[PDB]
């Protein structure tokens, strides 16, 4: 049974602008099996209002999901995505990199 | 719209 | 131009815990339009695009019954595969299925698809002739023999050559504005000093539909495969996509580097430079 580890991208729906509403996206792809848990974080605390896409998969049968939440980025707030998968011995945390 | 596939693997 | 319809089924067994989870999504090109989840409080096929909401109640009710029956069929398939592989009933397993049709600009079927994976590996696939099968291993050969004895490919072909193409054409007509559109990328190049001797150029494509795109860095007209960092094309969440490609270049040579963008919605391929 092949297991594939999730690839993780953390990014905003639009170019981030301080004090302008926006959406924070966490896109996880290329994993298998489909069981997975994803959380979005603000300053280390878990964000509770989080939407996610319906489970689909790619031509190589690996799965992908988009999790996201609305947010208003500011100069001194940090945000991350936290991912649990059977292929990870511990939650994987990827911080949002604001600068393009 | 979806196919109806009662065939089993 | 050319378009496709795809259904993607995922079933995962939960032995000891009864029935498998069954999930379906359907796409036209890169636009999801329906979904079904057997684990929902009240499982129904649900619309995911505005141009599909026009379908009458008979559309949703019957598609819903179709998914529920399919989940029961996939349960037996799962049980069977466990035997083929003499796998204990303890662990959970995944049956995936992907089928649909590609249409060219004139409307004719260009290609039919109907394939299956087990635990994330190719299992059995209908051939491009829609009259034969490719099995991946000796277990898949059991299925192949059953299905070729029962003329299964003829039923698949019938759907792929009629209903699939016909409903695709209808969805394209109901959602012409949205689906026939090609939204070109919004593009720019950013530049980040790394050190006194290196710099990162990042070429951005934002807000494009459909997802297919090519982003290429060139130096004096040569692709930079070894030195290019690419990210997987990603959804923005508003039915558009994003990608970027980055290269590390010697500081003071940034002008030798050009980013080339090919996308269906562009009049002609863009060539982008960094401008200080």
């Amino acid at each position: 049974m092949i297991q594939r580890t999730p690839k993780i991208q953390v990014y905003s729906r639009h170019p981030a602008e301080n004090g302008k509403s926006n959406f924070l996206n966490c896109y996880v792809s290329g994993f298998h099996p489909s069981d997975i848990e994803v959380d979005l974080l603000k300053n280390g605390e878990r964000i509770e209002k989080v939407e996610h896409s319906d489970l689909s998969f790619s031509k190589d049968w690996s799965f992908y999901l988009l999790y996201y939440t609305e947010f208003t980025p500011t100069e001194k707030d940090e945000y991350a995505c936290r991912v649990n998968h059977v292929t990870l011995s511990q939650p994987k945390i990827v911080k949002w990199d604001r600068d393009m | 719209r979806p196919i109806i596939r009662p065939a089993t693997l | 131009g050319s378009h496709s319809m795809r259904y993607f089924y995922t079933s995962v067994s939960r032995p000891g815990r009864g029935e498998p989870r069954f999930i379906s999504v359907g796409y036209v090109d890169d636009t999801q339009f329906v979904r079904f989840d057997s684990d929902a409080a009240s499982p129904r096929e649900e619309p995911r695009a505005p141009w599909i909401e026009q379908e009458g109640p008979e559309y949703w009710d019957r598609n819903t019954q179709i998914y529920k029956a399919q989940a029961q069929t996939d349960r037996e398939s799962l049980r069977n595969l466990r035997g083929y592989y003499n796998q204990s009933e303890a662990g959970s397993h995944t049956l995936q299925s992907m089928y649909g049709c590609d249409v060219g600009p004139d409307g004719r079927l260009l290609r039919g698809h109907d394939q299956y994976a087990y635990d994330g590996k190719d299992y059995i696939a209908l051939n491009e002739d829609l009259r034969s099968w490719t099995a991946a291993d000796t277990a898949a050969q059991i299925t192949q023999r059953k299905w070729e004895a029962a003329r299964e490919a003829e039923q698949r072909r019938a759907y792929l050559e009629g209903e699939c193409v016909e409903w695709l054409r209808r969805y394209l007509e109901n959602g012409k504005d949205k689906l026939e559109r090609a939204d070109p990328p919004k593009t720019h190049v950013t530049h980040h000093p790394i050190s006194d001797h290196e710099a990162t150029l990042r070429c951005w494509a934002l807000g494009f539909y459909p997802a297919e795109i090519t982003l290429t860095w060139q130096r004096d007209g040569e692709d930079q495969t070894q030195d290019t960092e690419l990210v997987e094309t990603r959804p923005a969440g508003d039915r558009t996509f994003q990608k970027w490609a980055a290269v590390v270049v010697p500081s003071g040579e940034e002008q030798r580097y050009t980013c080339h963008v090919q996308h269906e919605g562009l009049p002609k391929p863009l060539t982008l430079r960094w401008e200080p």
